[PDB]
């Protein structure tokens, strides 16, 4: 034995593994297995959770009357707030499942692993001699999960205010958010949808332009895909014919001819846009909300002349006035 | 009869099968809720 | 023959390619953009929605908009010289004629534009997959700004052209159609969200798997505009993802077609969902859920919770959002939780 | 011949000025709240 | 619970039929000589 | 609305049958 | 009955996942 | 060979089997019509047109 | 090939394959009915949309009996 | 229950050590060329 | 070269340039309206 | 009242200290 | 009518190479679309009228 | 016969043709003023 | 407290990205490939197929 | 890489251009300004002036309630000194 | 429409397609009869949905 | 009538599954070269 | 890995398919009654 530990480190770091369990992986792989296994069990058999700390259990598991679309893993109690609630902090599991214990076990392990997943997306790139930064693109979707699962709860003072782990549970997070923060009227969110819409747009743009300008090497009755072999030397499409068409669609200088400048833009746009959307949720986690143009334009006498901004406010009040029915005892919603 | 000369063989690679099944399964996971309504 | 001479001129390679298509595109496209920019700053929505909607009144880039016509108008095309406006321009403006103007014009402008793509493609001799793709945005515009209101009582319920005026369209669909719970809308987002991923991921994958073809750090100059070798290691990319994600591309032709499919299929699904929302054939509820919620007062899911949010949205918005209904909801009838 | 870099920085400030006038107008105009 | 009776068969046939389709092809592809 | 796409697809595939399967040579573009 | 149906499909997707990652067609270079 | 979504191109220029195809289609559409009717007649209640 | 009774009787109807008229043939004449059809549709459309009213034509469930 | 705490803690220490003593083990070295 | 003046590009450029400024001027004036 | 007088000068100051350099041509 | 169209579909499948589809000139499969359209359209209008 | 809305229809049907006219007028003209080959 | 907290989270965040970015470059700069994969000696091509 | 049009760069730099546009650009500007400041815009687009949303007492909205007699109905709304 | 349909039919049974068109609308290529038919079929569709 | 709820899916899967099996084979046999 | 040398191809002729289906279908016609009970 060349030295056990020396070998161990050579295996872990080995680039000959089907799946690159890295150094970050050593933390990732266990944390992600705990999160997934706990989730799957929760989502299927977990019992009702008193999310709002007002003894009014919300069942979100299949076996307890839910389906895929409605079902979810409910956030820890509001009675717990930001307190750490590990299994060994409960008199029993029965108490732990009632106070939304699983939620924390899941969010913490996931966020942890999902971070190492980024750390790994660097490591392998290092071990393979390729440039880094790929992990920096993945920093945007991660920074969102963080914003939605940890930053917002820290800011709002409770994990019960974090986004639930489910379809409908997510829609709840949105509808309520909008009511309390008016996100649609916030610059960061708008940049977010710009990045996402734009992304999908450009994704279609590139995708189409390229596939449409492929050099013919296929039969009339043979998949146009076969005209490419894994491990080619030259390109499989006429990037000069591509630019030729797109340059005429709009106008020459408003078109890419440099594949490298194209692909940077292709990556830069969404990542930057999503970065801001993540900063939006993380900023509005401290109650710095969207623009409030309520009763702005008023007439010569003082009457209030409504704008679409006001019609939005009514829709918002409805959400405000109806969310968490029995949870409020006082006039102002400061939590 | 004369062997019709307009026929070609049909193909579906392994990846396509996978890509296929993934689509069918997930669609089923998406619509089952509304089927049971 | 003059035709071929007319042709000749049009298909001439200028700075801004005109083409046969242009005879349709440019007139509309400009009028559409123009009408918006006009209304956005000058025309009001007082006589139409009892709302200030232009800069001239005090609205800012967010609150401005070209609001829909009254509900009285119905599905009227509202022509400047039609029974409503009667040739008069000012009246036309006050009756929301500028909406059907922008709508119908812009509509043709999108036809022309796709035709352009089709026409320019042919000339340059490339495949029209840029045209196929652009069908998705058409479907959306067609289904949302035309098909939808065509199923409702009138144009009044179509999305008004404006930033804020679109946010209420969103909130409305939630409150009234419970749109987020619709299978087709979900597919929609799955496509746009998933499409914005492919965009990002592929871009980053390329920039960080590039070969060195220069001695500088800013590798942008190091690119060969005249084909030849692949500018990035497709073979390295494959191995990367194959070890970090478990799955990875290995046929640029497929990887790129996939990038067309995902966001275009998504938008198409989101369209169908709305085409159903026209007839109000929504995906509002789950019957099995409601039945148990009726008999059993302790059964609560994140679904039931949401429906209550909708109830509030409808009750508190409907009054000033649907003026033509002269709604009057006494404070005591207004649904409300405790304290709030 | 007018040096490009000057055409820009002049047309540049010129925009910051007009767009800034808009931002001032938000606390005085009709778009106010007072 | 109070679900749809046909929900089960609707989901079953929705999964089987098209999956079955693919599989029929793949296997017939897979077994073509050379 | 679904059939529209069929039209746009089949239409294209008829006027572009030649360039189907792919393209080929030359480098002309920006010069009439 | 419904629960069973939901879990089944899920279990089927995970099965797929496995096969997709570990039983794909080996990606062959140049001579493909 | 042919991708799954192209199997029907085997008719693009075989007027015979193209007619054979549209005949089968028409058969199914006519067949559906006939049998969808019977389904309605087996479940429709004429007891009250009001 | 395979001739048949019916097949021969129908042989003429299908034989003039690539036969085209020369130049711009009937095109211009066609382009007139086309413009007429276009106007025709716009009329019946605008009638249904009550944009073009015509005493005698009452576009409602009424005017019926 | 007080046991589970102990066990978890141990388990997490293990992996966290493996992680630090890992990158410490001259990680820059591990790569294609210059090292 | 001997470039021309009035061209198609010119036309286009102006259809957008001329109205724009006319609007930017209009809007700029609105910043002073009151009550 | 109108301290825009200030901004203006200190604003054209920045481009000036490089403009004078385009004249005296050197070290940019 | 469905059962008959079925049997018909079968016959037209087995006897696919009728001469009627082969162009006398090129001796290869061909259909004179322009004239067909005329024929069909005539029958349509003829039936439309009757209806 | 010839109702106000019918008069308007002509006004729009006529004002439309004009636009098509002047457009194709200008076009056909400028088109035949350069295109050498 | 709202102003400070938000401004500083944005800054703090972007800096963590800044970190990743400059740390990823430094590791590639050191070992020497922060400018592309050596066309000739392509590391991946010398590693056994996992397939 | 080129077409007939005179390279913008040259034009945006030609002293001739500015000699033209120093006049043209501000012209259009001052025009649009006047369009608003002379109250003309208000009449071209029937847009209410700050003192023309409601009548002094009334607090109701002038909602157009029927298509065909809309224009007529709108005119009447201007009547009540609205 | 029936009569006009009968008339129009005969025409197309007699008059042949102008070279210019036959070339433009790639006639004598059945996959274009489809492209046009579908366009009519969905046109018909959008109308019946409205009525 | 008052039949079994699972009767339909029991009969459906009983027909499809094994038939589907056969077809998969036949088609894969049928397409083997030479 | 070495291509495992123990594999043979699988076959099902057309008649077998028919004989097969006939068995499946008729069995279904026989037990469906008891399945619906
Ligand atoms: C694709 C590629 C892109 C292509 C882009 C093309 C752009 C062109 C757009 C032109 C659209 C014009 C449609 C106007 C319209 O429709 O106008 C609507 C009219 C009907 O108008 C309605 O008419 C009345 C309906 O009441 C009915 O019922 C009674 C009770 O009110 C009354 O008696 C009334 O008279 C009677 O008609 C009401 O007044 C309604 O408010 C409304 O005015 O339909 C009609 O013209 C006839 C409808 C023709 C079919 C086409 C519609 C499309 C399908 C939509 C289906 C909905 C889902
Ligand atoms: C007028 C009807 C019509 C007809 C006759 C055709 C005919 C054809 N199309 Mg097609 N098409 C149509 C409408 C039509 N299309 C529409 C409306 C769309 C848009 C949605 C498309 C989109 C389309 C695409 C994208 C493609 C074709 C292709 C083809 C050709 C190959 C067909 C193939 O092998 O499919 C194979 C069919 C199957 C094996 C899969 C069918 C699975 C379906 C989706 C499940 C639903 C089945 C269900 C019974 C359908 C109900 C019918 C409903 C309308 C009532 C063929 C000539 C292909 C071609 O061009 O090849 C080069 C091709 O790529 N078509
Ligand atoms: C023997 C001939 C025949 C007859 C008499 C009928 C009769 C009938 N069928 Mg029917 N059918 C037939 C053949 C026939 N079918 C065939 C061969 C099929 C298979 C394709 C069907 C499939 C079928 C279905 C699926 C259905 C019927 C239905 C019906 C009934 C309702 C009729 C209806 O409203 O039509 C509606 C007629 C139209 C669709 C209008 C067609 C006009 C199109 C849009 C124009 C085409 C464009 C044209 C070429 C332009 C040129 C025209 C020119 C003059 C300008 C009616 C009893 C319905 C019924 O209630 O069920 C029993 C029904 O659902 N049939
Ligand atoms: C070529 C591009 C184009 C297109 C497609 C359109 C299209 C349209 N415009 Mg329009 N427009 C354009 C350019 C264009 N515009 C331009 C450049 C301007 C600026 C001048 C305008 C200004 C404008 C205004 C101000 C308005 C429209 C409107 C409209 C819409 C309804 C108008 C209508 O009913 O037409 C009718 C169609 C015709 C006139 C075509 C007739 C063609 C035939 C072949 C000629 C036959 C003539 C002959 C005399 C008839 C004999 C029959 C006999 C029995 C009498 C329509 C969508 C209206 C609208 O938006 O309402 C909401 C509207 O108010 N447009
Ligand atoms: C809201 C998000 C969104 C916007 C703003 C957008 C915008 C655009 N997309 C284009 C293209 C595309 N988008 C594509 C896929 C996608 N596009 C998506 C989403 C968007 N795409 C998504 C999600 C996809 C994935 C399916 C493709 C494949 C293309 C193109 O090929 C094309 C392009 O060239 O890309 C660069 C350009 C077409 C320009 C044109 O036709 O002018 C001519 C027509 C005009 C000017 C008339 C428009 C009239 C419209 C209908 C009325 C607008 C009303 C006002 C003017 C606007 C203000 C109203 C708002 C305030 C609400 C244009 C920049
Ligand atoms: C740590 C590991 C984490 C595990 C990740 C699991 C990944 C899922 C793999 C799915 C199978 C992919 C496949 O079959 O295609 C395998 C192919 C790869 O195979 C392809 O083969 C050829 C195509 O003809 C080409 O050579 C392509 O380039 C490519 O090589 O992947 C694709 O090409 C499509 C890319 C999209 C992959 C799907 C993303 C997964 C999303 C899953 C969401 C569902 C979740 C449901 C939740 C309940
Ligand atoms: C030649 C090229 C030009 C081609 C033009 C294409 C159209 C470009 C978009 C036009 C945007 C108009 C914005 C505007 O006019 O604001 C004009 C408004 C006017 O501001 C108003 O002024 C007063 C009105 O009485 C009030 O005080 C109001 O409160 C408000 O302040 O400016 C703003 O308030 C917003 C600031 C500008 C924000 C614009 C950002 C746009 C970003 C999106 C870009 C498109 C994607
Ligand atoms: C509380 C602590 C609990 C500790 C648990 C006990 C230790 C772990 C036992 C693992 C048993 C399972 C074996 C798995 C086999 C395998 O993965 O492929 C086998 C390959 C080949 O391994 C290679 O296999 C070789 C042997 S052979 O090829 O398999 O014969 C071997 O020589 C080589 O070293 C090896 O790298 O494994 C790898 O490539 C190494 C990466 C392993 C990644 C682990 C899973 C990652 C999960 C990420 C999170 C996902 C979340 C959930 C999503 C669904
Ligand atoms: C309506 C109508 C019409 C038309 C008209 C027209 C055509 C107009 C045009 C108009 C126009 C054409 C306008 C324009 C405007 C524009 C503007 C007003 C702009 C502004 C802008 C700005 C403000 C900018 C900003 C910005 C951005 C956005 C980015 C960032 C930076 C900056 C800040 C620069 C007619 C008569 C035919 C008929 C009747 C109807
Ligand atoms: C042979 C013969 C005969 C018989 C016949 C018969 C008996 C027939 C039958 C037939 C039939 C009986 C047919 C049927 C058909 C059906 C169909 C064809 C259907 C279809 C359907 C569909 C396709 C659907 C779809 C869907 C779904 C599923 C869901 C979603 C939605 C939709 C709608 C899409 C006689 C004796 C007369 C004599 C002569 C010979
Ligand atoms: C392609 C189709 C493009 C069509 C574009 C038409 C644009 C002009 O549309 C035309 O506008 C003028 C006003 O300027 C209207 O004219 C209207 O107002 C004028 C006064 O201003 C009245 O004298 C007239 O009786 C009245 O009809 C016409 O009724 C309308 O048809
Ligand atoms: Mn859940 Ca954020 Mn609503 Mn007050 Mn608590
Ligand atoms: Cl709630
Ligand atoms: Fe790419």
């Amino acid at each position: 034995s060349a030295n056990l530990w020396e070998r161990f480190c050579n295996w872990v770091t080995s680039t000959d593994n089907r799946l690159y369990v890295g150094w970050f992986g050593v933390i990732m792989i266990p944390t992600l297995l705990a999160a997934t296994i706990c989730f799957v069990i929760a989502f299927i058999a977990a019992p009702p959770v008193d999310i709002d700390g007002i003894r009014e259990p919300v069942s979100g598991s299949l076996l307890y009357g839910n389906n895929i679309i409605t079902g979810a893993v409910v956030p820890s109690s509001n009675a717990i707030g930001l307190h750490f609630y590990p299994i060994w902090e409960a008199a029993s599991l029965d108490e732990w499942l009632y106070n939304g214990g699983p939620y924390q076990l899941i969010i913490f392990h996931f966020l942890l692993g999902a971070s190492c997943y980024m750390g790994r997306q660097w490591e392998l790139s290092y071990r393979l001699g390729m440039r880094p930064w790929i992990c920096v693109a993945y920093s945007a979707p991660l920074a969102s999960a963080f914003a939605v699962f940890l930053i917002y709860p820290i800011g709002q003072g409770s994990f019960s205010d974090g986004m639930p782990l489910g379809i409908s549970g997510t829609f709840n997070f949105m509808i309520v958010f909008q009511a309390e923060h008016n996100i649609l009227m916030h610059p960061f969110h708008q940049l977010g949808v710009a990045g996402v819409f734009g992304g999908a747009l450009f994704c279609a743009m590139h995708g189409s332009l390229v596939t449409s300008s492929l050099i013919r090497e296929t039969t009339e009755t043979e998949s146009a895909n076969y005209g490419y072999k894994f491990g080619q030397e030259e390109e499989t499409y006429n990037i000069v014919a591509a630019h030729g068409y797109f340059g005429r669609l709009i106008f020459q200088y408003a078109s890419f001819n440099n594949s490298r400048s194209l692909h940077f833009f292709l990556a830069a746009w969404p990542v930057v846009g999503v970065w801001f959307t993540a900063l939006g949720i993380s900023t509005m986690a401290f109650n710095l909300n969207g623009f409030n143009f309520n009763h702005s334009v008023i007439d010569a006498k003082g009457n209030v002349i409504n704008t679409w901004a006001d019609i939005i406010n009514r829709a918002n009040l409805g959400m405000e006035v109806m969310h968490e029915r029995n949870a409020h005892n006082f006039p102002l919603d400061l939590a | 009869m004369e062997p019709n000369p307009n026929r070609q063989p049909v193909e579906l690679n392994r990846t396509s099968l996978y890509l296929g099944l993934l689509l069918i399964l997930v669609l089923a996971l998406l619509f089952s809720s509304y089927f049971f309504n | 023959g003059w035709f071929d001479i007319l042709d000749d001129w049009l298909k001439r390679d200028r700075f801004v390619f005109v083409g046969w298509s242009g005879i349709l595109l440019f007139p509309c496209a400009y009028l559409a953009l123009g009408g918006w920019l006009t209304g956005t700053t000058f025309v009001t929505s007082w006589y139409t929605h009892g709302l200030a909607s232009s800069y001239l009144e005090g609205c800012n880039f967010l609150t401005v908009a070209v609001s829909t016509p009254a509900n009285s108008m119905g599905h009227s095309l509202l022509l400047l010289w039609g029974p409503e406006a009667q040739g008069d321009f000012t009246r036309w403006c006050q009756l929301g004629g500028l909406w059907t103007f922008i709508a119908l014009h812009g509509a043709f402008g999108l036809i022309g534009f796709m035709l352009r793509q089709f026409e320019i493609a042919r000339l340059v001799g490339v495949r029209p997959y840029n045209a196929i793709a652009f069908s998705a945005p058409i479907a959306v515009f067609v289904s949302v700004f035309l098909i939808y209101p065509l199923g409702q009582s009138s144009w009044f319920f179509a999305p008004s052209f404006g930033v804020a005026a679109i946010f209420r369209f969103l909130l409305f669909f939630q409150g009234f159609h419970n749109w987020t719970l619709n299978p087709f809308h979900m597919m929609g987002v799955a496509g746009v969200l998933g499409g914005a991923l492919l965009c990002a991921i592929h871009g980053a994958t390329v920039e960080n798997t590039l070969f060195q073809d220069g001695e500088g750090a800013s590798t942008f100059r190091a690119f060969n505009p005249t084909q030849a070798e692949e500018t990035y290691s497709m073979v390295t990319a494959n191995r990367f993802w194959s070890q970090i994600f478990g799955i990875a591309f290995s046929n640029k032709r497929w990887l790129h077609f996939f990038m067309l499919f995902v966001p275009v299929t998504g938008l198409w699904m989101s369209a169908i969902g709305v085409v159903g929302l026209a007839l109000n054939l929504r995906s509002y509820d789950f019957i099995s859920q409601e039945i148990r919620a009726a008999e059993d007062p302790e059964f609560e899911t994140f679904y039931t919770k949401n429906l209550l949010l909708n109830e509030g949205i409808r009750a508190w918005m409907a009054p000033q959002d649907q003026p033509h209904e002269n709604f009057v909801f006494p404070e005591e009838v207004l649904p409300r939780g405790n304290a709030l | 011949r007018i040096p490009l870099w000057i055409v820009a920085t002049v047309a540049g400030m010129g925009v910051i000025v007009i767009v800034g006038l808009f931002f001032y107008g938000a606390y005085a105009g009709l778009g106010s709240s007072l | 619970m109070e679900v749809n009776q046909l929900g089960l068969i609707a989901t079953a046939l929705f999964v089987l039929v098209p999956s079955v389709f693919l599989i029929i092809l793949y296997v017939q592809t897979e077994s073509q000589q050379k | 609305l679904l059939f529209f796409f069929g039209h746009i697809w089949h239409g294209a595939r008829t006027l572009f049958r030649d360039v189907f399967s792919g393209i080929d040579p030359e480098l002309s573009p920006e010069q009439v | 009955m419904e629960t069973i149906t939901y879990v089944f499909i899920f279990a089927c997707i995970i099965a797929l996942f496995f096969f997709a990652i570990f039983f794909r067609e080996p990606p062959r270079i140049t001579k493909k | 060979g042919l991708p799954w979504y192209r199997v029907h191109t085997v008719l693009i220029n075989d007027p015979g089997r193209l007619i054979a195809a549209h005949l089968m289609h028409t058969a199914l559409v006519a067949g559906w019509a006939g049998s969808m009717a019977l389904y309605e007649l087996a479940t429709f209640d004429p007891s009250d047109p009001v | 090939a395979r001739r048949t009774w019916l097949g021969d009787i129908l042989r003429p109807l299908n034989s003039e394959y690539g036969k085209v008229a020369p130049g711009w043939g009937t095109t211009p004449l066609m382009a007139v009915f086309m413009g007429l059809f276009l106007v025709f549709l716009l009329i019946i459309l605008e009638i249904y949309n009550s944009t073009l009213i015509l005493d005698g034509v009452n576009v409602s469930w009424k005017a019926l009996g | 229950m007080e046991t589970l705490k102990i066990t978890v803690y141990i388990v997490v220490t293990f992996f966290v050590l493996l992680f630090v003593f890992g990158f410490l083990s001259g990680d820059p070295a591990r790569n294609p060329k210059r090292k | 070269v001997s470039y021309p003046i009035f061209t198609v590009r010119w036309v286009a450029v102006h259809t957008l340039a001329v109205p724009t400024i006319f609007f930017l001027g209009a809007i700029a004036a609105m910043q002073f309206i009151q009550r | 009242i109108a301290q825009l007088t200030m901004i203006a000068m200190i604003g054209i100051a920045g481009p000036m200290i490089i403009f004078l350099l385009a004249v005296r041509r050197g070290n940019l | 009518l469905s059962g008959l169209l079925f049997l018909a579909a079968c016959w037209h499948w087995v006897y696919w190479d009728l001469e009627l589809f082969r162009d006398p000139r090129t001796g290869e499969p061909a259909l004179d679309l322009p004239k067909m359209f005329g024929i069909h359209l005539f029958l349509a209008g003829l039936l439309c009228f009757g209806f | 016969t010839i109702t106000p809305s019918l008069k308007g229809f002509f006004i729009g049907l006529l004002s439309g043709a004009v636009v098509l006219g002047l457009t194709f007028a200008v076009l056909i003209a400028i088109s035949q003023i350069d295109k050498v080959q | 407290r709202s102003w400070l907290a938000t401004s500083h989270f944005v800054l703090a965040f972007f800096f963590l990205v800044g970190h990743l970015w400059h740390a990823g470059r430094a590791r590639a700069a050191a070992a020497g490939f922060e400018k592309g994969i050596d066309r000739e000696s392509e590391p991946v091509l010398s590693m056994p197929s996992l397939d | 890489g080129t077409t007939g049009e005179r390279p913008f760069s040259d034009i945006i730099t030609s002293v001739r251009y500015w000699v033209i546009h120093s006049i043209t650009i501000p012209a259009l500007f001052i025009a649009g300004w006047l369009f608003v400041s002379t109250g003309l815009a208000y009449d071209v687009f029937g847009t209410p002036r700050p003192d023309s949303y409601y009548a002094q007492e009334q607090r109701s909205i002038p909602l157009v309630t029927d298509r065909f007699e809309a224009k007529q109905q709108v005119e009447t709304f201007l009547e009540q000194l609205k | 429409a029936g009569i006009v349909g009968i008339i129009a039919g005969l025409f197309h049974i007699l008059v042949r397609p102008p070279q210019r068109l036959y070339k433009a609308l790639r006639m004598g290529n059945i996959e274009t009869v489809l492209s046009s038919s579908i366009a009519a079929v969905f046109f018909a569709a959008f109308v019946v949905a409205g009525t």
